[PDB]
RNA sequence: AGCC
């Protein structure tokens, strides 16, 4: 999960469906860079 | 749904029996508005379904043959047994249709088309009244001998054919081809005489039809053309070039329509008649009707003595001049060392080793002599080389410095390749190592060809306006074009003994370029491959003698013979161009080569009268002759015929002689792999001017894609089965359209055809566990690399694997494996749960956010293709044709400019998009499978230059998926400014993968929507930035659905 | 009227949004179309005079 | 066994380090 | 049961 606030994540917006997307990808860029420096 | 209702009522009229019943299977996407998946048929009445309806047809009077027209006497249509005596010597082989349909399936095919379309309105009735008459002289003809019933595997035995005519399969096969045809009354004028006449002169009828098409495209006058830049770019003037033609030309014209009417054809050359009194370009359509109509009559089998034997005998004499042989030996020596002075001065790694140069990319040669072979304990005939080499790599027989003689001890074994209504070509046979050594040679050739202008890999892309449209850039009133025909290309004196000295001459002066001790072995063992073919002998068999004929020429079948063959001809056509040159003063503006087909475009200085192009005519077809070349000099001021294309009047004319329900070899697929072929021979008629009926190609998926289990069973797969988007698709539902299908039954079944895409061969899992299998896979290991990784080994030992699909037998075990497990799907409607993303899962997401309205185009460009069909002419007219070509070969990136130059594999596109996505040390484990060496490799990776060569391999694999280089999208220009007045698609950056398929995806729908229609439509796409972000993480693990014989579908020729 | 789809498009490059940063430079394309152009229209005209 | 089946994808690798956000 |  996300760990947002329960009326963010359920929530059908436009502007609060992008909002969950962009700290999606901050995830997988912030896995990708302890990725790279253990191996 | 209309195939659907052609099949329920296709099984209502073959089976007239009350026994008969059809159970229909439907299934849908839900658990509990359903789509049919096949339609089962128990029918047990089965004996004489044909000859009981045929009976009702057959009136009129039969067809008696005519016996003294033809020259042999086996070419005549008697009876087999006043031909073959006694069964023990009887050749089907040159009668035998090669197509998996026999006759009694052509038959029911148009006795159900005509009960369909037996009580029409006034229109379609005169279409009806014309295929009657005509399948009154069928049916009677073939009801006066019978039906020959065919055998297991379609091949007619001698005892169904004992009392019947020869020839009677292969004519009924023709002929219904060409009455299922018919749709004007000029079209029934035609097929009347191909009809009558081609029962009895099976020898020269092909020929005399086509024969005055050469001459007829230089009488029309040219009032606005197409012509191309330098790069090869579409430009549109509109000059006035009037067409001049001298007084022999109409001499000869009319010599050409009285041996016409020698023959019998009296309303053929009618029609020549009375177009001639015009010469216009808007009745030029009538007269490529007729040479398109000439190719419908038959290939011309013959036995290989009989059909090799004006070829093979010819007068050599001394009485040439030797002035000029000097010159055309120097002019061919001066090209190879132009060719390659920059592989050889900078020594390049694909010369160095040509042993392994020819090695690993033996699946691109000929198929050499049938030979047995043991792999382990089977024992196997094939005639691949790559299996040759197999066997002689684990006997102690390898030896490819040694190249064996192919003189009167070990003669040239002939294989032949025929084309109907022109002579027949011989091909060699040779050993596998003429292969080895002429590969890493010649392919340095055909990059020096790539980048002249006089050579015709220049204009080789897939559009046919930019690659045939620099002939009409130099016309003008005084300009001349010259394109002549020689006769005899391969056996001609000027082949024989100077050209194989002028190639051997220009490869000692390239033994002293260089300083490598593998640069000299290269250049050697090329040369040896010309000596010993200086004196061949020849191998024909006839009767119980085999026949060994002298032979020092050139033929076909070998690998240097497309690019040698035009390095003979730009040295012979510069050597009549210059002595022609005194009596006359002019400068030759192109000249463009294409193996023994050519032009040359001269300029004048005066203007060009009637008495320059007969005196011209006479100064070519009298200089080649002192050289021993005897030609066919044609000269003209408007219109030219380059390699197969016409171009008349500013308008550029194909021919559309496929033939359909015949073929020429005995092919080795499926018959559900020859319905796609039978199919795409339609398309490709269809947009040259042949057009077949569509319900009489339908009734023969039909009769081909069914497939039983039982005798009383049959099982017919349904429209949803053959459309789809798979491995197992045939036909598209509109024409010329790929349509790519978004609904939720529609993805159920397209990743119910994942499953059994791949299917296991028990002879290739035999072969690859054998012992000379893993020899030559340790034996390429050694040359490829002089270290030793376990990495590498199995990465070679697994490509070999995808090598032996060219197996024909390892290629129908699978292929046999996907229709019989295809037929536990069909009969049971629950399937299997995956998910895997296709092309059709991304279009799921981007569907429904398009909003469609009305709008309009006026008409701006005008049509340069007159063939082409109504509704692809409006597209053209509105947007515009193609100007200039976007390349989707890769080669521009910079990963596919360091596997070319270091190492000698070529992986697919498919293969480049799957790991340029990985990590860094993803790419490295897969580079140096490759045989790229670890410092190389260790380069690109550590430069981080594929973090933007990912956007240029998924601009080159898109275009491959949507086909849009290919098919019949290569016309319309999809940069043009009259499609993006229809796109409005607002602009949000930092994600290029995804907006580069939006407007990839709706430059189609709009170009989709008006063939299907005819009616224009614009699109608006506001895409949020959510569904961005999550469209894009599934654009990089898309996956393909590749089959072997939809290869084939993405070119023409 | 200028059409929805080709002021939008010609508003949506003026403003320069990038699909993925979040920014208040996307908010200025909601609700703008045909039909409240025609409602502005009428209901200020339509106030004053009653 | 293809090596292109073999050879792991980018998001396979970012799932044996975890990490949560906020 | 295999390039017929």
């Amino acid at each position: 999960e996300i760990k947002i606030a329960d009326e963010v994540k359920k929530s059908n917006k436009e502007e609060s469906k992008q909002l969950l997307e962009v700290l999606k990808t901050k995830e997988e860029h912030q896995k990708e860079v302890q990725y790279e420096i253990l191996q | 749904g209309k195939y659907n209702l052609i099949l329920s009522e296709y099984l209502s009229f073959i089976y007239n029996s009350q026994s008969a019943v059809q159970i229909p299977i439907y299934y849908s996407s839900n658990s509990e508005n359903a789509t049919l998946l096949s339609i089962l048929s128990y029918s047990y009445d089965k004996y004489n379904a044909v000859e009981r309806k045929l009976v009702k047809y057959a009136k009129g009077k039969p067809l008696e043959a005519d016996l003294t027209v033809n020259e042999l006497d086996y070419e005549n249509n008697k009876i087999t047994s006043e031909l073959f005596p006694t069964a023990e010597e009887y050749t089907d082989l040159l009668m035998d249709p090669a197509i998996l349909t026999s006759l009694s399936s052509n038959l029911n095919a148009v006795m159900f088309w005509l009960e369909k379309h037996e009580n029409d309105v006034a229109e379609k009735l005169k279409i009806y009244k014309r295929r009657l008459d005509l399948f009154t002289i069928v049916a009677s003809t073939v009801n006066k001998y019978g039906v020959p019933r065919h055998n297991a595997k379609y091949r007619y035995e001698y005892e169904v054919m004992k009392d019947k005519p020869y020839y009677l399969v292969t004519w009924a096969n023709s002929s219904i081809e060409m009455l299922m045809s018919v749709f004007s009354h000029e079209d029934y004028l035609i097929a009347r005489e191909l009809i009558v006449l081609s029962y009895s002169n099976r020898s020269t009828l092909a020929k005399l039809v086509s024969s005055p098409m050469s001459i007829l495209v230089a009488l029309v006058d040219i009032n606005g053309t197409f012509i191309t830049n330098e790069e090869l770019e579409l430009e549109f003037s509109n000059k006035y070039v009037r067409a001049i033609v001298p007084d022999q030309t109409f001499d000869e014209l009319k010599q050409m329509l009285d041996n016409m009417r020698k023959a019998g054809l009296t309303d053929i050359p009618k029609m020549i008649q009375d177009w001639l009194v015009d010469c216009s370009i808007e009745k030029f359509p009538l007269m490529a009707k007729i040479y398109s109509w000439s190719f419908h009559v038959g290939f011309r089998k013959q036995k290989m003595l009989d059909a090799a034997l004006d070829q093979l005998k010819t007068e050599y004499t001394e009485d040439v001049d030797d002035e000029m042989y000097r010159e055309y030996t120097m002019l061919i020596r001066d090209e190879v060392v132009k060719m390659l002075e920059e592989p050889v001065k900078h020594d390049d790694h694909l010369l160095q080793d040509s042993e392994l140069a020819g090695l690993l990319s033996m699946s691109s040669a000929s198929n050499g002599e049938s030979r047995q072979l043991k792999f382990g304990r089977k024992t196997i005939f094939s005639t691949k080389k790559n299996m040759h080499v197999m066997d002689d790599m684990a006997n102690g027989r390898y030896t490819p410095g040694i190249i064996p003689p192919v003189n009167v001890d070990k003669p040239i074994p002939l294989g032949r390749r025929d084309v109907p209504g022109r002579r027949t070509r011989i091909i060699f046979i040779l050993p596998y190592e003429y292969f080895i050594a002429q590969h890493a040679v010649v392919e340095k050739m055909l990059i020096y060809a790539k980048h002249t202008r006089e050579y015709a890999e220049f204009y080789s892309q897939s559009n046919q306006l930019l690659s045939y449209g620099d002939v009409t850039r130099f016309l003008s009133n005084n300009s001349m074009v010259l394109y002549t025909d020689v006769s005899q290309w391969d056996s001609s004196q000027h082949n024989t003994q100077p050209f194989r000295k002028g190639i051997i001459m220009g490869l000692d002066m390239l033994a002293n370029m260089t300083n490598d001790a593998r640069v000299i072995q290269t250049l050697n063992l090329y040369k040896q491959t010309q000596i010993n073919l200086m004196d061949s002998y020849v191998q024909i068999p006839d009767g119980n003698v085999i026949k060994k004929i002298q032979y020092g020429a050139v033929a076909s079948g070998e690998k240097q013979t497309k690019a040698a063959n035009s390095i003979a001809n730009l040295a012979l056509i510069k050597t009549v161009l210059s002595r022609i040159s005194n009596k006359y003063s002019f400068a030759t503006k192109i000249i463009r080569v294409d193996g023994d087909d050519n032009y040359a475009v001269l300029q004048f200085n005066t203007e060009v009268t009637k008495q320059m192009v007969q005196d011209v005519s006479n100064d070519v077809r009298e200089t080649y002759a002192r050289m021993n070349t005897k030609v066919k000099a044609l000269v003209s001021t408007v219109g030219i015929e380059i390699a197969k294309r016409y171009i008349a009047g500013g308008k550029i004319f194909f021919r559309a002689g496929i033939n359909l329900l015949n073929n020429e070899k005995k092919g080795q697929s499926t018959q559900w792999d020859q319905a796609a072929v039978l199919y795409s021979n339609y398309i490709v008629n269809r947009l040259r001017g042949f057009e077949t009926d569509r319900e009489f190609i339908l009734t023969k998926i039909m009769q081909m894609t069914s497939v039983a289990i039982t005798g009383s069973l049959r099982l017919f797969p349904s429209e949803r089965v053959l459309t789809t988007n798979s491995t197992f698709k045939v036909f598209d539902s509109e024409d010329f359209i790929i349509e790519y299908g978004t609904t939720d039954d529609e993805v159920y079944i397209q990743r119910a055809f994942m499953s059994l895409s791949s299917q296991k061969s028990g002879i290739a899992d035999e072969i690859a566990a054998s012992s000379t299998f893993k020899n030559y896979v340790s034996r390429l290991s050694e040359q490829l690399l002089f270290s030793k990784n376990n990495i590498v080994s199995r990465g070679i030992a697994l490509t070999e694997k995808a090598k032996l699909n060219s197996y024909a037998p390892i290629s129908l075990e699978k292929r046999r494996a996907q229709i019989s497990a295809l037929l536990t799907m069909l009969q049971k409607p629950v399937t299997f749960k995956s998910s895997k993303i296709t092309i059709n899962d991304i279009l799921r997401d981007i569907k429904p956010f398009f909003t469609v309205n009305e709008a309009h185009l006026p008409i701006q460009y005008q049509k340069f293709m007159p063939t082409l069909p109504d509704n692809v002419q409006y597209i053209i007219q509105c947007i515009g044709s193609r100007t200039y070509q976007i390349e989707d070969d890769g080669s521009k990136s910079a990963i596919s400019r360091l596997i070319s130059k270091y190492s000698v594999y070529k992986p697919s596109i498919e293969e480049l998009y799957k790991v340029i996505s990985l990590h860094e040390n993803e790419i490295q484990l897969y580079l140096i499978s490759l045989g790229i060496p670890k410092i190389d490799a260790d380069t690109y990776v550590g430069s981080k230059i594929y973090s933007q060569d990912k956007y240029r391999i998924l601009e080159s694999y898109v275009y491959n998926l949507l086909s849009i280089n290919y098919g019949c999208y290569q016309l319309f220009d999809f940069n043009s400014p009259d499609l993006e007045k229809l796109i409005r698609i607002p602009f949000k950056g930092k994600i290029p993968a995804v907006t580069f398929i939006l407007h990839l995806y709706a430059k189609l729908e709009v170009i989709n929507h008006a063939i299907k229609n005819g009616s224009w439509i614009s699109l608006f796409c506001n895409y949020p930035k959510s569904e961005m972000i999550k469209l894009w993480k599934k654009m990089w693990n898309i996956t393909s659905l590749r089959s072997p014989y939809t290869n084939a579908n993405f070119f023409q020729d | 009227l200028v059409s929805t789809e080709a002021q939008i498009q010609k508003m949506s490059q003026d403003l320069q949004l990038e699909a993925l940063t979040i920014q208040s430079e996307t908010q200025f394309l909601t609700g703008i179309n045909s039909q409240a152009a025609n409602d502005c229209f009428k209901t200020l005209i339509a106030a004053m005079l009653s």
